[PDB]
C-alpha cells in the first residue's frame, strides 16, 4: 500500500494505489483503498485490511448519526477524535494506518493516524509500505500555493513513485478531490500504466475435456404451489 | 416508595384466577375473528381485519396471518404489536432448533415454549401479559398437520378446527355443525369463510377485510407448501365458494 | 434511588382496554394535524408548523425529519416524544441493519423498528407510553414507495393516503374523494395542501407549513461524484420558496 | 483410549472399543467400556484425556435422556450427532476444552438404515462408512478400503473388524487389552460376549 | 387519582407533574429576557436580594456552562443548580469526543431530551427550571435555545421567561413589527444591553438600580457577566437619553 | 528533546519538533509544546500515542475545572498529569514538563517522568536529547535571568542536544507565558546551527 | 391531595411537600449560627442539657471537613453526621485529583447537588438539617447555609433552628453597624452573645455553648475550636449583655 | 429485578396467595390416585366443554419424570409445565451424580420444595 | 498447528458471460491421514453460493450460522437475500469475532436476481473483502490455484467453457497439494438454472 494527501490553496487530495496482497502474493490487482467516512470527508488505509475497513465504516455510521442530531456537515477533527480514541482504547491491536483528508465549514483538513492512536498534522502525508518512496517526491517537489492541477500531479507522482520502487505497492492509482464549496470528487483509476499485454495463446478448451462422473439439476427456487 | 403505584399484575383473585389474563382475554375477544380448520390434506387460516378502509394498502398489508418457517404459521388475535414480539421469539426458536438437531422443529415443541414464555409473564416480572392468542397451523413428520391455539395463560391446546378474537362462540357452535373428519382442504376453506360471514360484525365479506393461509401437501411429491393468498386470490376464491 | 419502578404502568382494566395507549391516542388527536399522500412515482408528508410564539424561529423545529437518505417521518401528539424516537430510529437503522447489510433498511422494517420500541414502553417497567403517531414515507428497491402509521400501541398499518391529530377524521374523508392509484407526485402535493389548508386556522404559506417528499433520487443532495450506483437521496424536504410557487396554482 | 472402530453394515452398525485403561507404566484396568447408550438405537464410543472422555459421555447421555422424556420420543442419529457436534464445537472456544473423540453408532427407525458419525474434539463431523480416532485409523482405514462392502452382513462386519483388532494387536507398540464390541440394529444394542 | 403523582397520562392525554413543573418555574418571582445584536446575544434578568444578611455577590441565576455557551434559569436554585452542573460536564466531554465546542443549540437539544426522559420514566421528576441558553454559535451567528420541564427546545430571535413573560414578549413582538428584522442592529453589546433594559423597564413598569438586575453577554468565543459597576455605567447611559 | 525555564518575567517552554518511528522521521515540524489551559502548557515526550491520550484528558480536566472552580493553578495541572501517569504507570511511556503562569506564584515548572512522580524545579530538561545537556544546563542555568537571556539559553541547550541526538531535530519551538499572555517563537536549523 | 405523602412529587403549586416537612424537623432543633468576619468565619450552636448526666464538653456537635472548613447544622443530628460524612469523601476526591484543598464555594455545591439529589427521588427521604459551614481558601473568607432543598447561598450572617428569628435580627444589626468588617476575636463575643440572646426561644433547659472559628491572623486558615480562657472570655461579655 | 412480596400473612396468619393458589387447584378438572398391592393407577378427569379438540397432539394430564415416575395434577396447566420441566431436569441430574433414579419420595421432596420457595421469595406468585 | 491448514482442501469461483462457476475438492484429511471423500464446502442460501475453506468445524458451524441468518433475512424481507447483501453479511459476521477468529476462507458466488450481473466474491478470516470481477482462489493450494486461473482464464466464457477452465484450474491445482483433491464439485451457476457436476480426478 501507498497512500498520500498533499494540502492545497482551496482543498486537500488524496491517492492511493490499487494493489491488495495476501503475503507476497496479489489478491486484488484493482482493489479500492480509498474510502468515504462522509459525503466530503475521505480517508485510506494500510495495514490490516480488515481493521481498516471495519473502522472507516464505523467511524462514518457514528459520524452520519452526530450530523444528524447536531444539524451540521460533519466535522474531519471529530472524525480524527473518535478515530484515535478507539484505536488507542484498543492499544494497537486494531492495525488501522489512516491517512484522513475532508473539507468542513472550518475548512480543509490533512490529518494520519497510526494504530496506536498517534495523531499527525502536515500539508503533505505518506503511509504504508510505500510511504518512503512517496515522501522522497513530496520533499522534492512540494511547494505552498500549490494549485488543484499541481496538488494532483504532487499526489499521483507520489504514489507511482511507491507503484514502482515498493513490491507492496502496484497497478493503477486512485484519487479524491475535496475542493471548499465544491462536492469531493472521486477519480477511480485516474492513471491506469499497468496494464496486461495480449497472452500469446487462448487457453479456452474443447468441450469435452473433463472427465465428469455425475451430473444433476440444483433447486435454487422455493417450493412451488399445486 | 414505589409500592404505591404497582397494580400487582402477577395475583390470584380470592377466586383462584389471574386478572390479567381474564382482562386480557375480554381484550382478544373484540379482536377481528381468526379461523384454523384441519383436513386430511392440509390446514386452513382464515381471519378478518379489523374495520379496515379504502385507503388502507391491502397488499403489502399483515396484520393477522404471520409465517413462523416454511412448515409453520400463526393467526393472530389481540395486540398486533405484542404478537410481532413472540413471533420474533418463536422464529428464533425455530433457527436454533434446526441449528440444534438439523432437523426441522416439531410443531408442538416450538408452541410449548411461546407458551412457556408467555407463562412467565403470569407467574414473575411485575409486567402485563401479551394481549395476544395465536392459532398454530403447522406440519412435521410425527404427527402431520397439527392446529394448536395459545392465550395470555400460556394455556394451549390441540385442535380439528378453532376460532380466537371476536365471537368464538357462534364461530365455535357453527363449525361444531359442519366439520367432519375425512373433510378435504377446499372442503375446509368453505366452511372457513362461511363461518365469518355469518359471525363477521360487517354487512359483507369481501376481499379487502379477509387474509387467507393454507398448508397443503399440495407441494410437487413428499413435501409441505404455505400459501398466504394475494388480494386478487382471496377475491377469486370468495366467488368460487359464491359469497359475492 | 435506583429505578424501584420494576412493574409495567400499563395494564389491562376489566374491560380489556390498556388505559395508558388510549390515553396516549387522545393526547394525539390534541395534536396538530399531519397527513401523508402516496403517488404512483413519490410520497408526501407534510404538516403545520405551529409557532408557540411569533419571535420563535419555527425553522429550528424540524417536524418532518429525515430517518435515512430514502425515509422520512412526520407526526401528531407530543413534540418531544418524537424528536427522541427519530434519535433512536435514525440508530437502530445502523445498528440493527446497515451495520450488518451495508444497505439502508427497507420502510417496512425500520418502521417495524420504531413500532418495537413504542410497544416496550407500553409493557416496560417504569415507563408511560410514547404520546405520538408517526407517519413514515420510505422507498426500497424491492417494494417502492411506502407510508406506513404507527400508533403509541406499536401498531403499524400501510396507507395509500391518510391524517393523524386534530383534523384527521376531516381530513382522510377529503383525501378519499381525490386519491387514485395514477396519481403523479405533483398531483399528490397539490392535494397535501389543500388537505392541510382545512385544518389551519390562521396563516397558510411557506414559513406555516413543512412538506418533504420520497421522490427521484438527488444527485446534487450526495456531496460527492465518481461512482455510477451512489446517485443520491430520494427525501427532500420542499423549500419555503418551493411551497410559496405550488400555493399559486391553489 | 486410543481404540474406537466403527463399521456400517447393510442393516447395523458395529463399535470396537479398547479395554486397556493405563495411567503411567501401569495398566490400572483391562474390562473398560468406552461407550455410553444415549437412546435404544444410539451407541457413542470415546477416547481422549483421563476425566473428561466419561464427564463428556455422561453430559450427553443425561441431555438425550431428557430430551425422550420431554418429547416421549427417540431423536434420529443425525439429530443425536448434530447435537453431539455442536457441543464440541462450543468446547474448543471454552477456557479448557473437552478434550474428547467419539464414534457415534444408530439404527434410524424412521429410515430403516445404521448411520455412523464420527466426530472430533475440535467438533468435526462426518458420515462414514467407517471410521477410527488416533493411531487405529493409520491401519484400519487403507484394510477396509481394499475388504468393505456395503452390502455387507452383521456376520461379515465381525470378521472385517477381528482382521482389524488382529492388524492392531500385531502392528501397535502399546497392548490395548483387547475389545468391546457392541452391535447397533433395528431391535436395538447388544454386546458380543465372545472376541 | 396517582396519574397527578408520577409521569403518566391523565384521561385527557395530559401529565399533570409536567404542568406542575412548569408551575414551580416561577418560584422564584424573577423575570429574564434574551435578545441578539449583530455579533452579541445579551441576556438579563430580575436580581432580587431580600435578605441583608444575604452575601449578593453569590446570588445568581446566570452560569458560565463553557467559554461560548452562557445560561440563565427561571426556577428555584437547587433545580437550576442541578441543570448548571450537567450541562458544564455534556460541553466537556462533548469537546473530548468530538474535538470542538458543543454548540449552544445541540446543548439545549441535550439538554432537553434529558427532561424528556423526566416526563416518560416514573422514579425521576421533571426539574422545576426553564433554561435559555445563549451563545455566538461558530456557524448559527448569536443564538438564543430555550428548553422547558416537557422537553420541548425551540430557537428564538428573542424571548422571555418568569410571571410577566406575556408583557415582555410583546413589547418586544412590537419592535421587531417595525423594525422588521431578527436583530437589534446595534454594532456594540453596550448598546444591545442597553436596549435588553430600556425593553424590560417599558414592559414591567419599574426603574432599576444596579443591584436590581444580572447581566451575560456571549460574543464569537467569550461569554461573561457583568459587575454592579458595569451595569451602572449602563444605567447611567440609558438615564442620558 | 523538551525544556521549560522559570525566569523573571514568566516561564519559558521549549521542544524540538522530531517524531521518529526507529530511525525514520516521521514528521520533522511537529509541535510538542500544547496548551492545557491559557497560560498553562506541557511539552510531551515519550510514545506519541500515550502522551496526546494523556494530553487530551487533562485538557478536558482543566476545561471541566475552569467552568466549576475558575482558573487552576499551574500545580493544579501538574496533579492531574502525576494522577494519571502514577496510576497507568504500567502501561504509559509518557515524560511530561507542565510550565504555567499565574499573577500570584508567577513562572512555575513541574516534571513527571516515567514513574508518575512530580518534581518542582527551577528549570526541567527531558526527551532522549536531555542526556547530552545536563552539564550545559547546569553550568549555564542562573534564577532571575531576562526573557532575552532565557530564550537563548534554551536556544543553545536544544541546539546541542539536536547536534549530538539522532533522536531529535527539526526547528526549535518555543512559548513564552507572561502577564502580556502566550507569545511564539520559533527558531530554525541556519539560525541555531552555526550557534 | 396526597401530594405531600411521596418525596419529589410537585403539588398543583408547583412545591415539594416532603422538603417543607424537613423544614419543620430543621426548625424544631437547637439554635445554630454563622458569622463571616475579615479574614475568617466564627460557628456557634445551643447545645440543650437535657440531664445533669450529659457529661460537659464532651458531646461536641460542630464538624471540621478537612482542615480549613467549619460545618454546624440544626435539625436531625445523624442527617447531619451523613451530609459531613459524604463532605469529606467530596473534599478528600477534590484534593486527590487537583492537590489543593477544596475552595468553600466549590465545596457547597458539592453539598447542594448531593442534599438536591435526595429530593429526585421516592425512594430517598430528604435532609433534616440546614447546615452552616465556611472557612478560608485562596480567595479568602466565605460563609454558607445549606437548606433541605438544596438551596444554599453566601451570608454576612447565618442562623436555623428554634431561635433563628431572633439570631437573625441580632446578626441584621451587626451587619449595619460594621461595614467596614468584624474582627475574628470580636466575632467570636458577638457569637456567644447571639446564642444566649436566642437561646430565650428554649429558655426551659439550661444550654452549653459551642464556638468554633477559622481565621488567616488567629488559626493560620485552619478550623478549631475555642476552648479556656478565650471561651471564658466570650461566655462572660456574653452573660454581661443579657443582665 | 421486581422484588414485590406477593406471598406476605395476613391479620389471622393467613397467606392468601397460597390460599388463592389452592382456590385455583379446586376450580382444576378432578385426579385420582389409587394404589394397589403391586400397582398405582392414576386416574384424571377430561371436561367435554371442549369438543373438536384433538386428543392425538392436546397435552395429556399424565406427565413421565422418569421412566418409573409420573405426575398428575389439579390447576393451572401453564403451571404444571414448569413443575414437570423442573422434575425431569433434576431426575436426571440425580442418575447423573447418584448413579441411581429418585426414589418417589425424593422428586416428591423437591417438586415440594420448588412449590414451597415460590410462597416466600419475591416478584413470583 | 496451523488451523488453517488441518483438514485441507480449496474452493474457486469464477465469472462468465450471464453467468458464475463456484468448485471445491472433497477431502477431509487429519495432515496426513484421509478421512473423507465426501466433504463438500459449497452450501446454497436460495440462489446464493457460499464455498469455505479452512479448519472443518468452522466450515460447518459458519454453515450453520449463515442457513440460520438467511432463514431470518427471508422471514423479515419477504424476499431472498442477493449475492452483494450476503457478502455484507459474511464480512459482518466474521469482523465480529476479531480477536477469535474462525480460520476459514469463504467464498461467495451467484447471480443478482434484478440486475442480471453475475457476482463473485472472498474474504480472509476476519471478513476483508475481496470483490474481483475475474476470479476468487481459496485453501491449502491458493498458490496454485491463483496460477491455474490467472493463466486459463478469459472473460465473457459460456457456460459449458467456464466449466472447462474453472475444472482444469481447480484439478491441476489439487494435484500439486498433498491437502487436497480426492473428488471435486463444479457448480455451473444461470440466473434461473444450476447444474453440478462432479469431476472425475486422481484418489491419491
Ligand atoms: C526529545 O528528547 C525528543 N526525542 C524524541 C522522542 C522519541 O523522545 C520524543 O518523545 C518523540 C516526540 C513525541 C511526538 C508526539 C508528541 C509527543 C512527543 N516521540 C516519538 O516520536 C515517538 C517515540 C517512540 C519511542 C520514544 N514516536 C512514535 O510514537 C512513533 C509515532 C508513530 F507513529 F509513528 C509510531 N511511533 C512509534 O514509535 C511506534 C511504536 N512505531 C514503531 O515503533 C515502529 N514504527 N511504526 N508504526 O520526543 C522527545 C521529546
Ligand atoms: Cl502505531
Ligand atoms: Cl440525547
Ligand atoms: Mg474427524
Ligand atoms: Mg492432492
Ligand atoms: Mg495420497
Amino acid at each position: 500500500t501507498t497512500i498520500v494527501g498533499v494540502k492545497f490553496n482551496n482543498g486537500v487530495v488524496i491517492a492511493a494505489d490499487t494493489r491488495s496482497t495476501q503475503g507476497p502474493i496479489v489478491a486484488d490487482k484493482n482493489c479500492a483503498k480509498l474510502h468515504r467516512i462522509s459525503p466530503k470527508i475521505w480517508c485510506a488505509g494500510a495495514g490490516t485490511a480488515a481493521d481498516t475497513e471495519a473502522v472507516t465504516q464505523l467511524i462514518g455510521s457514528n459520524i452520519e448519526l452526530h450530523s444528524l442530531y447536531t444539524s451540521r456537515e460533519p466535522r474531519v477533527v471529530s472524525a480524527l477524535q473518535m478515530l484515535k480514541q478507539h484505536l488507542f482504547k484498543y492499544q494497537g491491536h486494531i492495525g488501522a494506518y489512516l491517512i484522513v483528508a475532508g473539507v468542513d465549514p472550518t475548512g480543509s483538513h490533512l490529518f494520519s493516524i497510526h494504530a496506536h492512536g498517534s495523531t499527525d498534522v502536515g500539508y503533505y502525508l505518506s503511509l504504508g509500505s510505500g510511504s518512503l518512496a512517496a515522501m522522497a517526491v513530496l520533499e522534492s517537489h512540494w511547494k505552498q500555493d500549490l494549485t488543484k492541477e499541481e496538488a494532483i500531479k504532487l499526489a499521483s507522482d507520489a504514489i507511482q513513485a511507491g507503484i514502482w520502487n515498493d513490491l507492496g505497492s502496484g497497478s493503477n492509482v486512485d484519487v479524491c478531490v475535496m475542493e471548499i464549496g465544491k462536492d469531493a470528487e472521486y477519480l477511480r483509476n485516474y492513471l491506469t500504466p499497468n496494464v496486461r499485454e495480449e497472452k500469446q495463446k487462448s487457453y479456452k478448451f474443447p468441450r469435452g475435456t473433463t472427465a465428469v462422473l455425475k451430473e444433476s439439476i440444483v433447486n435454487i427456487c422455493d417450493i412451488q404451489e399445486e | 416508595g414505589s409500592r404505591r403505584y404497582d397494580s400487582r399484575t402477577t395475583i390470584f383473585s380470592p377466586e383462584g384466577r389471574l386478572y390479567q389474563v381474564e382482562y386480557a382475554l375480554e381484550s382478544i375477544s373484540h379482536a377481528g375473528t381468526a379461523i384454523g380448520i384441519m383436513a386430511s390434506d392440509g390446514i386452513v387460516l382464515a381471519a378478518e381485519r379489523k374495520v379496515t378502509s379504502t385507503l388502507l394498502e391491502q397488499d403489502t398489508s399483515t396484520e393477522k396471518l404471520y409465517k413462523l418457517n416454511d412448515k409453520i404459521a400463526v393467526a393472530v388475535a389481540g395486540l398486533t404489536a405484542d404478537a410481532e414480539i413472540l413471533i420474533n421469539t418463536a422464529r428464533i426458536h425455530a433457527q436454533n432448533y434446526l441449528k440444534t438437531y438439523n432437523e426441522d422443529i416439531p410443531v408442538e415443541i416450538l408452541v410449548r415454549r411461546l407458551s412457556d414464555i408467555k407463562q412467565g409473564y403470569t407467574q414473575h416480572g411485575g409486567l402485563r401479559p401479551f394481549g395476544v392468542s395465536f392459532i398454530y397451523a403447522g406440519y412435521d413428520d410425527r404427527y402431520g398437520y397439527q392446529l394448536y391455539t395459545s392465550n395470555p395463560s400460556g394455556n394451549y391446546t390441540g385442535w380439528k378446527a378453532i376460532s380466537v378474537g371476536a365471537n368464538t362462540s357462534a364461530a365455535q357452535t357453527l363449525l361444531q355443525m359442519d366439520y367432519k373428519d375425512d373433510m378435504k382442504v377446499d372442503d375446509a376453506i368453505e366452511l372457513a369463510l362461511k363461518t365469518l360471514s355469518k359471525t363477521t360484525d360487517s354487512s359483507a365479506l369481501t376481499y379487502d377485510r379477509l387474509e387467507f393461509a393454507t398448508i397443503r401437501k399440495g407441494a410437487n411429491d413428499g413435501e409441505v407448501y404455505q400459501k398466504i393468498f394475494k388480494p386478487q386470490e382471496i377475491k377469486d376464491i370468495l366467488v368460487k365458494t359464491g359469497i359475492t | 434511588m435506583t429505578d424501584r419502578y420494576s412493574f409495567s404502568l400499563t395494564t389491562f382494566s376489566p374491560s380489556g382496554k390498556l388505559g395508558q395507549i388510549d390515553y396516549a391516542l387522545t393526547a394525539v388527536k390534541q395534536g396538530v394535524t399531519s397527513l401523508g399522500i402516496k403517488a404512483t412515482n413519490g410520497v408526501v408528508i407534510a404538516t403545520e408548523k405551529k409557532s408557540s410564539s411569533p419571535l420563535a424561529m419555527s425553522e429550528t423545529l424540524s417536524k418532518v425529519s429525515l430517518l435515512t437518505p430514502d425515509i422520512g417521518a412526520v407526526y401528531s401528539g407530543m413534540g418531544p416524544d418524537y424528536r427522541v424516537l427519530v434519535d433512536k430510529s435514525r440508530k437502530v437503522a445502523h445498528t440493527s441493519y446497515k451495520r450488518i447489510y451495508g444497505e439502508y433498511p427497507p420502510t417496512k422494517l425500520l418502521v417495524s423498528e420504531v413500532a418495537k420500541i413504542m410497544q416496550e414502553a407500553t409493557q416496560s417497567g417504569g415507563v408511560r407510553p410514547f404520546g405520538v403517531s408517526l407517519l413514515i414515507a420510505g422507498h426500497d428497491e424491492f417494494n417502492g414507495f411506502s407510508l406506513y402509521q404507527v400508533d403509541p400501541s406499536g401498531s403499524y398499518f400501510p396507507w395509500k393516503a391518510t391524517a393523524i391529530g386534530k383534523g384527521s377524521v376531516a381530513a382522510k374523508t377529503f383525501l378519499e374523494k381525490r386519491w387514485n392509484d395514477e396519481l403523479e407526485l405533483e398531483d399528490a402535493i397539490h392535494i397535501a395542501l389543500l388537505t392541510l389548508k382545512e385544518s389551519v386556522e390562521g396563516e397558510f404559506n411557506g414559513d406555516t407549513i413543512e412538506l418533504a417528499i420520497i421522490g427521484d433520487e438527488n444527485p446534487d443532495l450526495l456531496g460527492y461524484t465518481g461512482i455510477p450506483t451512489d446517485k443520491g437521496p430520494r427525501f427532500r424536504k420542499l423549500t419555503s420558496q418551493e411551497i410559496n410557487d405550488r400555493l399559486e396554482a391553489l | 483410549m486410543d481404540i474406537i472402530l466403527g463399521i456400517r453394515v447393510q442393516d447395523s452398525v458395529i463399535l470396537a472399543s479398547s479395554k486397556a485403561v493405563t495411567r503411567g507404566i501401569s495398566v490400572l484396568k483391562d474390562s473398560d467400556d468406552k461407550t455410553r447408550q444415549l437412546s435404544p438405537h444410539t451407541l457413542m464410543s470415546f477416547a481422549g484425556e483421563a476425566g473428561d472422555t466419561v464427564q463428556f459421555a455422561e453430559y450427553i447421555q443425561a441431555n438425550i435422556q431428557l430430551y425422550s422424556i420431554r418429547e416421549d420420543y427417540e431423536l434420529s442419529p443425525q439429530a443425536v450427532s448434530s447435537f453431539v457436534r455442536q457441543e464440541l464445537a462450543k468446547s474448543i472456544r471454552s477456557r479448557r476444552p473437552y478434550q474428547v473423540n467419539v464414534l457415534i453408532g444408530g439404527y434410524d427407525k424412521k429410515k430403516n438404515k445404521p448411520e455412523l458419525y464420527q466426530i472430533d474434539y475440535l467438533g468435526t463431523k462426518v458420515e462414514l462408512p467407517y471410521g477410527a480416532h488416533g493411531y487405529s485409523g493409520f491401519y484400519t482405514f487403507s484394510l477396509l478400503d481394499h475388504h468393505y462392502r456395503p452390502d455387507m452382513t452383521t456376520e461379515e462386519g465381525l470378521d472385517l473388524l477381528k482382521l482389524c483388532v488382529q492388524e492392531l494387536e500385531k502392528r501397535m507398540p502399546m497392548d490395548f487389552k483387547g475389545v468391546i464390541v457392541k452391535i447397533v440394529d433395528k431391535d436395538g444394542i447388544r454386546q458380543v460376549d465372545d472376541f | 387519582g396517582y396519574d397527578r403523582h408520577i409521569t403518566i397520562f391523565s384521561p385527557e392525554g395530559r401529565l399533570y407533574q409536567v404542568e406542575y413543573a412548569f408551575k414551580a418555574t416561577n418560584q422564584t418571582n424573577i423575570n429574564s429576557l434574551a435578545v441578539r445584536g449583530k455579533d452579541c446575544t445579551v441576556v438579563i434578568s430580575q436580581k432580587k436580594v431580600p435578605d441583608k444578611l444575604l452575601d449578593p455577590t453569590t446570588v445568581s441565576y446566570i452560569f458560565c456552562i463553557s467559554r461560548t455557551i452562557g445560561m440563565v434559569v427561571n426556577g428555584p436554585i437547587p433545580d437550576a443548580r442541578n441543570a448548571a452542573l450537567r450541562a458544564k460536564a455534556e460541553a466537556a466531554e462533548f469537546r473530548y469526543k468530538y474535538g470542538y465546542d458543543m454548540p449552544c443549540d445541540v446543548l439545549a437539544k441535550r439538554m432537553a431530551n434529558l427532561s424528556q426522559i423526566y416526563t416518560q420514566r416514573a422514579y425521576m421528576r421533571p426539574l422545576g427550571v426553564i433554561l435559555t441558553f445563549v451563545s455566538v454559535d461558530e456557524e448559527l451567528g448569536p443564538s438564543i435555545y430555550k428548553t422547558d420541564p416537557a422537553g420541548y427546545y425551540v430557537g428564538y430571535k428573542a424571548t422571555a421567561t418568569g410571571p410577566k413573560q406575556q408583557e415582555i414578549t410583546t413589547n418586544l413582538e412590537n419592535h421587531f413589527k417595525k423594525s422588521k428584522i431578527d436583530h437589534i442592529n446595534e454594532e456594540s453589546w453596550e448598546k444591545v444591553v442597553e436596549f435588553a433594559i430600556t425593553h424590560m423597564i417599558d414592559a414591567l413598569g419599574t426603574e432599576f438600580s444596579k443591584n436590581d438586575l444580572e447581566v451575560g453577554v456571549a460574543t464569537k468565543d467569550k461569554f461573561f457577566t457583568l459587575s454592579a459597576e458595569n451595569i451602572e455605567e449602563r444605567l447611567v447611559a440609558i438615564a442620558e437619553q | 528533546t523538551i525544556m521549560a525555564v522559570e525566569f523573571d518575567g514568566g516561564v519559558v517552554m521549549g521542544s524540538d519538533s522530531r517524531v521518529s518511528a526507529g530511525e525514520a522521521v516521521v514528521n520533522r515540524v511537529f509541535d510538542k509544546l500544547s496548551p492545557l489551559h491559557e497560560r498553562i502548557y506541557c511539552a510531551l515526550s515519550g510514545s506519541a500515542a500515550d502522551t496526546q491520550a494523556i494530553a487530551d484528558i487533562v485538557q478536558y480536566h482543566l476545561e471541566l475545572y475552569t467552568s466549576q472552580y475558575g482558573t487552576p493553578s499551574t500545580e493544579t495541572a501538574a496533579s492531574v498529569f502525576k494522577e494519571l501517569c502514577y496510576e497507568n504507570k504500567d502501561n504509559l511511556t509518557a515524560g511530561i514538563i507542565v510550565a504555567g503562569y499565574d499573577d500570584k506564584n508567577k513562572g512555575e515548572v513541574y516534571t513527571i517522568p516515567l514513574g508518575g512522580s512530580v518534581h518542582k524545579l527551577p528549570y526541567a530538561i527531558a526527551g532522549s536529547g536531555s542526556t547530552f545537556i545536563y552539564g550545559y544546563c547546569d553550568k549555564n542555568f542562573r534564577e532571575n535571568m531576562s526573557k532575552e537571556e532565557t530564550v537563548d539559553f534554551i536556544k543553545h541547550s536544544l541546539s546541542q542536544a539536536i547536534k549530538w541526538d539522532g533522536s531529535s531535530g527539526g526547528v526549535i519551538r518555543m512559548v513564552v507565558l507572561t502577564a502580556a499572555g502566550v507569545e511564539r517563537l520559533i527558531f530554525y536549523p541556519d539560525e541555531y546551527e552555526q550557534l | 391531595t396526597g401530594y405531600d405523602l411521596s418525596n419529589s412529587v410537585f403539588s398543583p403549586d408547583g412545591r415539594n411537600f416532603q422538603v417543607e416537612y424537613a423544614v419543620k424537623a430543621v426548625e424544631n432543633g437547637t439554635t445554630s449560627i454563622g458569622i463571616k468576619c475579615n479574614d475568617g468565619v466564627v460557628f456557634a450552636v445551643e447545645k440543650l442539657i437535657t440531664s445533669k448526666l450529659l457529661v460537659p464538653q464532651k458531646n461536641v456537635k460542630i464538624q471540621v471537613v478537612d482542615r480549613h472548613i467549619g460545618c454546624v447544622y440544626s435539625g436531625l443530628i445523624p442527617d447531619g453526621r451523613h451530609l459531613v460524612n459524604r463532605g469529606r469523601e467530596e473534599a478528600a476526591s477534590f484534593k486527590k485529583l487537583y492537590k489543593t484543598p477544596i475552595p468553600i464555594p466549590a465545596f457547597a455545591d458539592r453539598l447542594g447537588q448531593y442534599v438536591q439529589a435526595h429530593t429526585l427521588y421516592n425512594s430517598v427521604r430528604p435532609f433534616g438539617v440546614s447546615t452552616i459551614f465556611g472557612g478560608v481558601d485562596k480567595n479568602g473568607a466565605h460563609l454558607y447555609m445549606l437548606e433541605p432543598s438544596g438551596s444554599y447561598w453566601g451570608y454576612k450572617g447565618a442562623a436555623t433552628g428554634k431561635g433563628r428569628q431572633s439570631a437573625k435580627a441580632e446578626l441584621e444589626k451587626l451587619v449595619d453597624h460594621h461595614p467596614e468588617g468584624l474582627s475574628a476575636r470580636e466575632a467570636v463575643k458577638q457569637a456567644a452573645k447571639i446564642i444566649y440572646l436566642a437561646h430565650e426561644d428554649n429558655k426551659e433547659k439550661d444550654f452549653e455553648l459551642e464556638i468554633s472559628w477559622c481565621s488567616l491572623s488567629e488559626t493560620n486558615g485552619l478550623h478549631k475550636f475555642v476552648k479556656g480562657d478565650l471561651l471564658q472570655e466570650a461566655i462572660d461579655f456574653a452573660q454581661k449583655e443579657i443582665n | 429485578g421486581y422484588d414485590r412480596a406477593l406471598s406476605i400473612f395476613s391479620p389471622d396468619g393467613h397467606i392468601f396467595q397460597v390460599e388463592y393458589a389452592l382456590e385455583a387447584v379446586k376450580r382444576g378438572t378432578c385426579a385420582v390416585g389409587v394404589k394397589g398391592k403391586n400397582c398405582v393407577v392414576l386416574g384424571c378427569e377430561r371436561r367435554s366443554t371442549l369438543k373438536l379438540q384433538d386428543t392425538r397432539i392436546t397435552p395429556s394430564k399424565v406427565s413421565k419424570i422418569d421412566s418409573h415416575v409420573v405426575l398428575s395434577f389439579s390447576g393451572l396447566n401453564a403451571d404444571s409445565r414448569i413443575l414437570i420441566e423442573k422434575a425431569r431436569v433434576e431426575a436426571q441430574s440425580h442418575r447423573l451424580t447418584l448413579e441411581d433414579p429418585v426414589t418417589v419420595e425424593y422428586l416428591t421432596r423437591y417438586v415440594a420444595g420448588v412449590q414451597q420457595r415460590y410462597t416466600q421469595s419475591g416478584g413470583v406468585r | 498447528s496451523d488451523p488453517s491448514s488441518i483438514n485441507g482442501g480449496i474452493v474457486v469461483a469464477m465469472t462468465g458471460k450471464d453467468c458464475v462457476a463456484i468448485a471445491c475438492d472433497l477431502r477431509l484429511g487429519s495432515q496426513s491421514l484421509g478421512v473423507s471423500n465426501k466433504f463438500e464446502k459449497i452450501f446454497h442460501y436460495g440462489h446464493v453460493f457460499l464455498g469455505i475453506t479452512g479448519l472443518a468445524t468452522d466450515v460447518t458451524t459458519l454453515n450453520e450460522m449463515f442457513r440460520y441468518k438467511t432463514n431470518l433475512y427471508k422471514l423479515k424481507e419477504e424476499r431472498a437475500i442477493e449475492p452483494e447483501t450476503f457478502t455484507q453479511l459474511v464480512s459482518s459476521s466474521l469482523y465480529e469475532r476479531r480477536f477469535g477468529p474462525y480460520f476459514v476462507g469463504p467464498v461467495v458466488a451467484g447471480i443478482n436476481s434484478k440486475s442480471g450481473k453475475p457476482f463473485i466474491a472472498g474474504f480472509d478470516l476476519i471478513g476483508c473483502i475481496d470483490e474481483a470481477k475475474d476470479f476468487i482462489v481459496s485453501g491449502t493450494a491458493s498458490d496454485q490455484l491463483f496460477g491455474m486461473c490467472e493463466s486459463l482464464y478469459e472473460p465473457n466464457l459460456e457456460p459449458e467453457d467456464l466449466f472447462e477452465t474453472i475444472s482444469q484450474a481447480l484439478l491441476n491445482a489439487a494435484d500439486r497439494d498433498a491437502l487436497s483433491g480426492w473428488g471435486a464439485v463444479v457448480y455451473i451457476i444461470k440466473k434461473d438454472e444450476v447444474v453440478k457436476r462432479y469431476l472425475k480426478m486422481r484418489q491419491d
